[PDB]
RNA sequence: CCCCAGCUGCGCACACAGACGAAGGGCGCGGGCGCGCCCGCCCCGAAAAUGGACGGUGCUCAGCGCAGCCCCGACCCCGCGCACGCACAGC
RNA sequence: AAGCGUCCGCAGCGACGCCGCUUUUUGAUUCUUCGAUGUCGGCUCUUCCUAGCAUGGCGUGGCAGCGCGCGCCAAGUGUUGGA
RNA sequence: ACGCCCCGUGCGUGUACGGCUGGACCUCUAAGCCGGAGCCGCCCCCCCGUGUGUCUAAACGUUUCCGCCCCCCGC
């Protein structure tokens, strides 16, 4: 029969399944619609969370004083070395081809061994000859998307030399000019400020803290049961109806909770800076 | 279907040494069902039923189609619905007899859901285009005629062909 | 776009009876019409059963058998001629080297 | 259809007892020796050859072609009147044009389009 | 009750040159030249001796209907590729005095204090029609050369400034139709 | 016998296609279907949708992970359609149905190949023209099918190369066949008919 | 020597069957062009062979068309041993003699 | 088509219809009778709870009707052989 | 559709009657279960239906506005704290 | 969490419905067309598993680094 008082859900079926992030590193799924009136531009970054802060700002509306959270991202430059082209083919985006730089470094070579120190280091050995003509099978592109790692080195605080490699998607005018851009940019620096500038909303793509195996009262909400219950309080108590006869996935049950990936849009950028200067 | 003429009387007794010969026309699918629809008329008309009536001759009504040209047939009908009884007119243009009263089978079945059984025919006469009352069927009594096919056909029986051939014309 | 009028020559729509030729002699309906062959014999076809040819037969609508026959226009395989139907050819892509 | 040689245009000469037929396309012609093989392995084709001979020939030692077995059988023997009937119908296929190719050329299955198609 | 054939045929008038294949048809007029698909109809179009004929052979009253509208719509695509058509819209309003007026050439019209309203209730016109001012003031005129992007043109706003949610009988403001003629 | 058959979509009627498809697999043939964005249903299109979206609200309550398979592609809903015309859930059935491939529009690699199609599933053989119809592509693009456009613009270089490699080939049966009538060329042949 | 050469091939569609009960002993074959009752008329009484591979060893099982099936050209043939059913959609060699119920 | 076996013709219907239904209705279409009736098809009336059932796929000539010729299909019937029973040229 | 509704059968009602639907009531029955299917309510928690309460779009009024009535489409999101 | 931040807009089919043109004198309808719901579908978001692209590797089944991975060790 109709459960007596209604109430909404516990938790967004829109995150169910939580299970565990693939990676750590979480790729774009989605970049900003190409807009070919534009300038070229990326249209991402990977930055490293540093930690919060508050700063105070004023509120004009009479001006009132308002103080907000805010969170430091470091954000060394990221080094461009390889361009992805993509086709649109009538299965979705196919790799139409993909041009590396001649150089590889220690730090990006290294995500691509599980054991670095034991390791003979001899991927990517890898001619300039066929560059024209990688160059231009690129330029038949109609996405493209620059291979930019990111310098986990210069943190230093991270104990982690092995860098995270990503795509990019340059946004701008006219195929031709994303490569002749992009050819340009191999082996080169990409700052932040160069990618991004202040008051502009941006989103931001990660995996949440992981919180192990949890209930369904951290992960879901639901209340506890109260004091007189046997087999225990935090839980779901009727898990199901009597039909249908199995559990359904809609049900809150005990599992994982955290380390999922999230994105979460309009991220206001209230500062753009560098760590040494004052 | 057929059409036979069915002569019956009853059954010359010692008291009625010559009886009153009757014939009824009938459209009939065999002479079975045309010694059926002869009997229940000889039943419900006078009062002779099945048992005491003698048939003195059926013999097939076939028209000659030597020249083979089309003919105009009036067919007044009595049609029994699932609902009640009614008396219906349809025109017709065909070869013969035998073959207006199949169209008009087919016709009362496809319109009207009429089974042969369910239809009796009052009378078939063979018209005038003058005499015609039906403005469908009057319009291919005009001399000189014509309209096109429309309807695709298929030169033979095909699972799969290539694209290139002809299968309509 | 040939029509279906008197006088229209037409054969069965199949392709493997093309040799049979009619002429339509009289028209019942949208669907139904008199087709004479031209050994004379006559017979109520469908419209839907043949396919009309681009030709049209001088015919009235009130023709003897004899006088339609009059205006229709006129019309085997062994194993060792097909051998030498088939050396014809086998000859004629030797010589296109 | 069915025999040692299997696609070969031969002429058949003479109905042999247990069921059987004498039949030769001719040695100097399409490399056939005289066989006998079962009377319906020969599909029968329109063209007839005008021979007068006669047919009744020594058969006694005639190689016979059974249906499965392809057994190699031993070359050319002696052929006392079968050079004699082989030259007779070397003399007919000659009057005929193509007839020399016909019987030299193995069978192929006609293209089928009907049954029609399949007279012979 | 299934017609052997119905035809009817619409006069080409000179200075036009109409073309029809598999079923669509290219008018080319002295104001404008569109090119029109009727192949939702199943008929016989064919362009001869000047005047373009329509033909239906055992065609239902069903099918002889839509015969007559593709005679129709035939004659209005001639003569608004000919002449053109122009519909006018007077704007009526009891206390608000709506100020309509003309933008991108044309091709969009604002309508402000609706009702005392603050929205700016805009309307594009569907390809090749324009729009101006009424030579009367109150008015308002759309032509083009296709009396169904006109009548269109000129139907979302008669059908969008009408009074909804509030007693229509007791507030007769909006847009209407006040006449319908060609050009000339 | 040459059991491989190309099958062009457009024109045909989705479900009198699929019953001469997977009586032709079940009897051994291997059928490539393209341009499956163009296979037709007939009826109004409306109804069309309403059959879909009737399709859409099919699922497993418990699990929809393993629930009834919605496909969005014209040729996954033209596969699902062939698939319970075949006892796929038995070996005789899944092993036909590996021999269906269905594709939207043409793919490269069905340039220059020899496409068929079934006359007796054809809407303009089987449907009255009265009648409305509408596409697989025409549906699905309004249920998340996002390659309509990309579909036919490769579908249209296509048939322009093969309508170009076309106008190559039948002007060199127009020339062999200008060559195989000159007398130049029959006086040949029968020099050597003479000397066999 | 190839079966195609003199024989015409036919595909093994069915088992002569029910609705569902199958009888193995008489096999349907669809004869290639053969496509109207009339036209298989032609093969009423042939010979058949069906040629398979036990471990890599030929082996021709031969029957008989021993009648018609239906309006389509689709015959009935029964061999020496019955057809299994993974052999169905694979083709069989329909000979161009006839031979008897008792001698195959 | 699953699934053995279909073709030739003539009609009719468009409603996610055929594929549960009433009283009462429908300038919906097709026939018929004297604007009103009648007959077919369709429509409205016609709303249930897991997602889902003309059996499914699907079908708009795979629906609703008819005709012609054909085909498939039981251990039935027929014929033959064998087993067993009988009072046994057989049943 | 008798009547009511200022006049006005149908804006909205609607008697006297009649035709249905539903299985959310209770009976009727006794088909399943008596070598047992744990019997009310609540708490908890999920889902479904629409005969739609709110929220979205509308049509209608005996709708001036404000409001209220009647009807339609739509089951997405909601539908509380207490004696 | 009792604290703080984000959940923003869009697009499309098209319901009811309003319209346009327009037939069988009007007519939103029979053909066609326009607009149109918190519905529906995309987009976004999350999950899945299959693919795509790139990189890389010596000897004579054994040696063993020839390419590596895994355990072990630490965090
Ligand atoms: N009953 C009909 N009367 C007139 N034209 C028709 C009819 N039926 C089809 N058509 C037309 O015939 C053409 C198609 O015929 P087809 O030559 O078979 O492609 C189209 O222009 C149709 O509109
Ligand atoms: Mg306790
Ligand atoms: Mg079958
Ligand atoms: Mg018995
Ligand atoms: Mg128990
Ligand atoms: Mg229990």
């Amino acid at each position: 029969s109709c459960r007596k008082f209604e109430a909404p859900r516990h938790g967004s079926l829109a995150y169910m399944p939580r299970r565990r992030a693939r990676s750590v590193k979480q790729s774009i799924r989605a970049f900003e619609k190409d807009n070919p009136e534009d300038p070229i531009h990326l249209t991402a970054f990977y930055v490293y969370k540093a930690g919060m802060t508050h700063v105070v700002r004023n509120k004009a509306m009479t001006i009132k004083e308002v103080t907000e959270s805010v969170t430091i991202l470091e954000a060394p430059p990221m080094v461009v070395f390889g361009i992805v082209g993509y086709v649109n083919t009538p299965q979705g985006l196919k790799i139409n081809k993909t041009l590396l730089s001649s150089h590889i470094n220690e730090s990006v070579l290294r995500r691509f061994y599980r054991k670095f120190y034991l390791s003979k280091k001899r991927m990517f050995s890898s001619g300039q000859k066929e560059l024209d003509a990688d160059i231009l099978v690129l330029k038949d592109s109609d996405v493209i998307r620059v291979l930019a790692h990111t310098q986990v080195e210069k943190i230093k605080s991270i104990r982690t030399k092995k860098a995270h490699i990503s795509e990019i998607q340059v946004n701008g005018g006219t195929v031709n000019d994303k490569v002749e851009w992009a050819v340009s940019m191999l082996e080169r620096e990409v700052k932040i400020s160069d990618v991004f500038s202040t008051n502009e909303f941006v989103d931001t793509i990660g995996v949440t803290k992981g919180k192990g195996f949890q209930g369904v009262t951290k992960r879901f909400g639901t209340r506890i049961l109260p004091r007189k219950t046997n087999k225990g309080r935090r839980k779901v108590a009727c898990i199901g109806a009597w039909h249908p006869a199995n559990v359904l996935r809609t049900v809150p049950r005990a599992g994982q909770l955290g380390f999922h990936r999230r994105t979460e849009l309009n991220k206001l950028i209230y500062l753009i800076g560098n760590g040494k200067e004052e | 279907i057929k059409e036979y003429r069915i002569y019956g009387s009853k059954m010359p007794t010692e008291q009625e040494v010559a009886p009153q010969i009757f014939f009824h026309n009938v459209f009939a699918k065999n002479e079975i069902v045309a010694r059926s629809r002869f009997n229940n008329l000889m039943k419900t008309k006078y009062k002779i039923k099945s048992g005491k009536i003698v048939i003195l001759k059926i013999e097939e009504l076939v028209e000659d189609l030597k020249d083979m040209k089309i003919k105009n047939y009036g067919i007044q009908l009595v049609y029994r619905s699932k609902k009640g009884i009614h008396n219906m007119y349809k025109e017709f243009r065909s070869i013969s007899r035998c073959k207006a009263v199949e169209m008009l089978f087919n016709d009362m079945a496809g319109r009207h859901k009429a089974k042969r059984d369910d239809i009796k025919i009052v009378s078939l006469k063979e018209l005038r285009s003058e005499d015609l009352r039906r403005d469908r069927v009057i319009q291919f009594t005009k001399d000189d005629v014509m309209y096109p096919v429309f309807k695709k056909v298929l030169n033979s029986k095909y699972d799969f062909v290539l694209k290139g051939t002809n299968i309509f014309n | 776009k040939n029509f279906v009028q008197v006088g229209r020559l037409a054969t069965p729509r199949f392709l493997a009876q093309r040799n049979i030729l009619y002429v339509i002699t009289d028209i019942q309906d949208d669907s139904m019409v008199i087709v004479q062959d031209a050994q004379g014999t006559r017979k109520l076809v469908s419209v839907k059963s043949l396919h009309l040819m681009d030709d049209v037969v001088e015919i009235h609508r009130d023709m003897s058998v004899e006088e339609v026959s009059k205006k229709i226009p006129q019309q085997s395989e062994n194993d060792f001629e097909r051998f030498k139907r088939e050396l014809r050819t086998e000859i004629e892509e030797e010589v296109l080297r | 259809l069915e025999g040692d040689f299997t696609a070969r245009r031969v002429v058949f000469l003479k109905q042999v007892e247990n069921n059987k037929a004498l039949c030769c396309g001719p040695a100097p012609i399409n490399n056939v020796p005289f066989f006998v093989i079962d009377e319906r392995y020969l599909l029968r084709t329109s063209t007839v050859l005008d021979l007068k001979e006669d047919v009744n020939i020594d058969i006694s030692t005639v190689f016979e072609s059974k249906r499965g077995v392809v057994a190699d059988r031993m070359d050319i023997d002696a052929n006392s009147d079968q050079k004699r009937i082989e030259n007779a119908i070397v003399d007919a296929v000659s009057s005929i044009r193509f007839m020399k190719r016909y019987l030299a050329t193995p069978f192929k299955m006609p293209k089928f389009k009907s049954v029609s198609s399949l007279k012979f | 009750m299934k017609r052997l054939l119905c035809e009817e045929k619409v006069e080409i008038p000179e200075g036009c040159s109409v073309e029809i294949l598999e079923r669509v048809m290219t008018v080319r007029g002295k104001r404008a030249t569109a090119v029109r698909d009727l192949s939702h109809f199943v008929l016989t179009m064919d362009v001869h001796e000047g005047h373009v004929r329509l033909r239906l052979w055992n065609g239902t009253n069903r099918e002889r209907s839509k015969l007559i509208t593709c005679a129709s719509v035939i004659r209005n695509c001639i003569v608004g590729c000919m002449s053109g058509y122009e519909y006018t819209l007077k704007v009526v309003y009891k206390h608000f005095p709506m100020s309509v007026a003309i933008e991108d050439d044309g091709k969009t019209v604002v309508v402000k204090n609706f009702l005392g309203q603050k929205h700016a209730r805009r309307y594009k016109m569907r390809g090749d029609s324009i729009a101006r001012l009424g030579t009367e003031k109150d008015t308002f005129v759309v032509e083009g050369s296709s009396l169904e992007d006109v009548s269109q043109s000129a139907g979302t706003i008669q059908e969008n400034c009408q009074v909804k949610k509030i007693d229509s009988r007791t507030f007769l403001d909006g847009i209407y139709f006040l006449s319908r003629n060609v050009v000339g | 016998i040459n059991k491989e058959i190309i099958v062009d979509g457009t024109g045909h009627i989705a479900g009198k296609l699929g019953t001469y498809i997977a009586k032709k697999l079940l009897e051994g043939y291997t059928i490539t279907v393209l341009c499956a964005e163009s296979i037709v249903l007939t009826g109004p299109i409306h109804r069309t949708k309403l059959r879909y979206k009737d399709y859409l609200n099919k699922r497993c309550l418990v699990n929809p992970l393993r629930g009834p398979f919605h496909y969005k592609e014209p040729s996954k809903l033209f596969m699902r359609l062939v698939k319970r015309m075949v006892p796929y859930k038995k070996k005789r059935g899944a092993a036909a149905l590996q021999r269906l491939q269905v594709f939207e529009g043409i793919p490269e690699k069905f340039e220059n190949t020899e496409r068929s199609i079934c006359p007796r599933a054809l809407l303009e053989y089987c449907a009255n023209p009265i009648r409305k119809s509408a596409t697989y592509g025409k549906l699905l693009s309004e249920f998340g099918w996002k390659h309509l456009n990309i579909t036919e613009e490769m579908k249209k270089k296509v048939l322009q190369r093969e309508e170009k490699a076309k106008k190559e080939k039948d002007a060199r049966m127009e020339e062999i066949q200008r060559i195989r009538e000159s007398s130049s060329f029959n006086k040949e042949v029968e020099e050597i008919m003479s000397r066999i | 020597f190839d079966p195609c050469l003199t024989a015409i091939p036919a595909t093994f569609i069915s088992h002569m069957r029910g609705r569902r009960i199958v009888h193995p002993s008489h096999s349907l074959l669809r004869i290639e062009g053969v496509k109207t009752r009339e036209d298989a008329k032609f093969f009423l009484g042939n010979g058949v062979v069906s040629l398979y591979e036990l471990s890599g060893k030929k082996m021709e099982n031969r029957g008989r068309i021993r009648r018609l099936h239906g309006n389509s050209g689709v015959v009935a043939a029964k061999f020496e041993r019955n057809l299994p059913p993974n052999k169905i959609g694979t083709e069989v060699f329909v000979k161009l003699y006839k031979v008897e119920d008792d001698d195959y």
